RNA sequence: UAUACGUUAAGUGGAAAAGGAUGUGGAGUUGCUUAGACAACU
RNA sequence: UGGCACCUCGAUGUCGGCUCAUCGCAUCCUGGGGCUGUAGUCAGUCCCAAGGGUUGGGCUGUUCGCCCAUUAAAGCGGUACGCGAGCUGGGUUCAGAACGUCGUGAGACAGUUCGGUCCCUAUCCGUCGCGGGCGCAGGAAAUUUGAGAGGAGCUGUCCUUAG
RNA sequence: GAUAAGUGCUGAAAGCAUCUAAGCAUGAAGCCCCCCUCAAGAUGAGAUUUCCCAUUCCGCAAGGAAGUAAGAUCCCUGAAA
């Protein structure tokens, strides 16, 4: 398992050698730093803790500075763990760079989907409307809440509520290009989240 | 039980040991076999003369008696003479080969089929249309022989497929 | 396989057995396989 | 995007002038057909004395659409009309001449007779 | 978590019939049996 | 389809459709099998299996049914013949009018026909989202394990094996 | 991985036979996982890293009160919310 944290920069397109036009997402990943190695002995499981995006001193507090002191690095805005990693191949303070990936590699990309606020059953759950004419007074409503017998609504009757802003993984994306000089990943297709949002790129779990 | 009452005369070069847990080990030329038996079964070895004794005449005990004798009888003959089951390939193009320690069967599929014998069993292939399983344990030989026959069981219209040696395949008329 | 409440020998060669607390008839003739149910 | 009730021009000399789409083939709930897809249709307008006659239920392949088709190289092709060609089950056209340009996509779907007959294959 | 003597292996007990069955316990009758039975072996 | 008349007449709103589903398995498709009067391709029948899936139209108020064209399949039932404080209001049983028929008649159906008001600002539980409080034997900032819960679960055609 | 129907291997009870009684396998879109998401109020409130540090009052103690540390909030500029 490989992984790296980055920021979503946006989308563009790239022509392949055979002429195909491939849409790509640009992910900017300034070298990550290993902040802590968790072990089965001490922690109960194996994981690597990656810090990304150096935060201004003023914005960092004292507990944060102490935690990153062992790694000998500036405080990091984003800290995440990776499980399933080769523990011995990593050391606290090691920088993880985009060049762990190569063009053509298959990765999973995790992020938080863009928020949509309070959305109805139609938009939020892709339900059907009622008729718009022929006397109908039922247009964007969520449908019958259920049968009479239970004298209550079953759990999981889908209804309006806040939409978006959930963690979402897209699987089996192809790495198109790795720009080591600029710390960029070109991934084929699109990934969850607004621009500048944190993105995690891991080696595909179904590989 | 008639079967359980019988007494097994151990051949000269076979050794039978036990750990007072009814775990009869039986060393011999072909190999060694171990088998834990039901606690309430008196197993006696008096100078190459094995006998099992039932403590009380009762359904459960009567069954275990005959079985324990039967299984012991196989362990002794196993390490001495050993057991073997023969299979026959019938059908045009059906053939068997041995790629090292793996039986390869071309039985009319789009791929070859590979059986890896488990430890303790050997699969000889004298001809291409005759397979021979060999081993010390009678169970394992039967198990492996069944696995091989299962690859292409004999069908009733022409008899094609792996059959046991001298299996009476029930034939039918096609058209 | 015949799955019926009335499992009986159909011919002389049929044998009634009890596997897994279930009455069964096995026979050389495959048409005579029966299991009670 | 051809669907039920879509009317198409016929781009051949089979005798049908206009057909109405009865059903898009090739999957249970399939809503829309595009260039290269086969549809079941009825002949709504026919040429007098043609092989195909008004009211017949025929199969046709879509050779032109207003929506058009996107290509791997990132280009598109669109036409100003939706046109089809009456076909048999073996994919040969029932007419003898094809009129107007047809899309390159027919070569991928093995409508080779239609492609050869077309005055232009774009 | 009594005593004594038996039954059940089905969680039967804690849901139903005709019918089916080498389940098992208890009585009884009877065919054959060391002049050698049943089973298996020419 | 009935039998009974036990709850409801100081009101438990109807058939069909729409929106939203949920459950049973007596399984329509897909999966795994036994038998075949199963050569192959197909099928017949029985067993296991409820994970997912299970079409769009013409006619009719229709349910249903016939038909057209598809599909792997176009499953059968329960949930107040699920669902009108969620919608529709075409059918049916208010007042108008008319035909046939019956009546001396007012009127009526053993039959039709055209037209005809669908009220309610959600207190409680339930359901979908979002906060505040306290707790978790000091006060904080981060990163997390996963008891447990939800989601997903479908399938065609073609090429090859191979005529 | 464990199973259903099914297929069995060895095997007596019942000298034979038998998938079964002891024992050993195989075997489904189904079951438990694998995959995705939430999840310590899981009051059984878990674990790891880091930060702060034992103040001043009273009361005989128990305990109470007041300034603060680390840190956070009010308030303000906003949106990727
Ligand atoms: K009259
Ligand atoms: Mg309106
Ligand atoms: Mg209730
Ligand atoms: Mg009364
Ligand atoms: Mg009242
Ligand atoms: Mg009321
Ligand atoms: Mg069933
Ligand atoms: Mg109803
Ligand atoms: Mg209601
Ligand atoms: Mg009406
Ligand atoms: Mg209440
Ligand atoms: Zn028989």
């Amino acid at each position: 398992t490989k992984g790296i944290l980055g920021r979503k920069i946006g989308m563009t397109q790239v022509f392949a050698e055979n002429g195909d036009l491939i849409p790509v997402t640009v992910i900017e990943a300034a070298p990550n730093v290993v902040l802590q190695k968790k072990t089965a002995e001490n922690d109960g499981y194996e994981a690597i803790q990656l810090g990304f995006d150096d935060k201004r001193e003023k914005l960092s507090n004292k507990p944060e500075k102490g935690h990153v002191a062992k790694a000998e690095t500036a405080p990091k805005r984003f800290v995440k763990e990776l499980r399933g990693v080769e523990m011995d191949a990593y050391e606290v303070g090691q920088e993880v760079k985009v060049e762990i990936f190569s063009a053509g590699e298959i990765v999973d990309v995790t992020g938080v989907s863009k928020g949509k606020g309070f959305q109805g059953a139609i938009k939020r759950h892709g339900q059907s409307r009622g008729p718009m004419s022929h006397g109908s007074r039922y247009h964007r409503r969520p449908g019958s809440m259920g049968p009479v017998d239970p004298n209550r609504v079953f759990k999981g009757k889908l209804l309006p509520g806040r939409m978006g802003g959930e963690q979402i993984t897209v699987q089996n994306l192809e790495i198109v290009k790795v720009d080591a000089e600029r710390n960029l990943l070109l991934i084929k297709g699109n990934v969850p989240g607004a621009k500048k949002s944190l993105i995690t790129v891991k080696s595909a779990v179904k590989s | 039980s008639r079967v359980g009452k019988k007494l097994l005369e151990i051949p000269s070069d076979v050794t039978v040991t036990l750990n007072d847990n009814n775990t009869v080990a039986v060393k011999g030329p072909k190999g060694e076999l171990t088998r834990t038996f039901h606690p309430d079964m008196e197993i006696k070895v008096e100078d190459n003369v094995l006998t099992v004794a039932r403590p009380s005449d009762q359904k459960e005990h009567r069954a275990l008696h005959g079985t324990t004798r039967s299984l012991l009888g196989n362990m002794v003959e196993g390490v001495s003479k050993g057991f073997e089951r023969g299979l026959e390939l019938v059908g045009v193009g059906y053939r068997a080969s041995k790629s090292g320690n793996k039986l390869v069967l071309n039985v009319g599929y789009s791929h070859p089929v590979e059986i890896v014998p488990e430890e303790g069993i050997e699969i000889e292939v004298p001809s291409q249309t005759k397979v021979v399983v060999k081993g010390t344990d009678k169970e394992r030989v039967g198990a492996i022989a069944a696995n091989i026959r299962a690859v292409r069981s004999p069908e009733p219209y022409k008899g094609k497929g792996i059959r046991y040696e001298g299996e009476v395949v029930r034939r039918k008329e096609g058209k | 396989m015949k799955v019926r409440p009335s499992v009986k020998p159909i011919c002389e060669k049929c044998k009634v057995i009890r596997r897994k607390g279930k009455v069964m008839v096995i026979c050389e003739n495959p048409k005579h396989k029966q299991k009670q149910g | 995007m051809i669907q039920q009730e879509t009317r198409l021009k016929v781009a051949d000399n089979s005798g049908a002038r206009e057909v109405l789409t009865i059903k898009v083939l090739g999957g249970s709930g399939r809503k829309t057909a595009n260039i290269g897809d086969v549809i079941v249709c009825t002949v709504k307008q026919a040429t007098p004395g043609g092989v195909v006659k008004k009211g017949e239920v025929v199969k046709a392949v879509i050779v032109r659409t207003k929506s058009g088709a996107r290509r791997s190289d990132g280009s598109y092709i669109s036409f100003d009309e939706n046109a089809c060609v009456i076909i048999r089950d073996d994919k040969s056209p029932r007419g003898t001449r094809i009129f107007g340009p047809v899309a390159r996509e027919l070569r991928e779907n093995n409508f080779m007779k239609i492609v050869s007959l077309a005055p232009e294959v774009i």
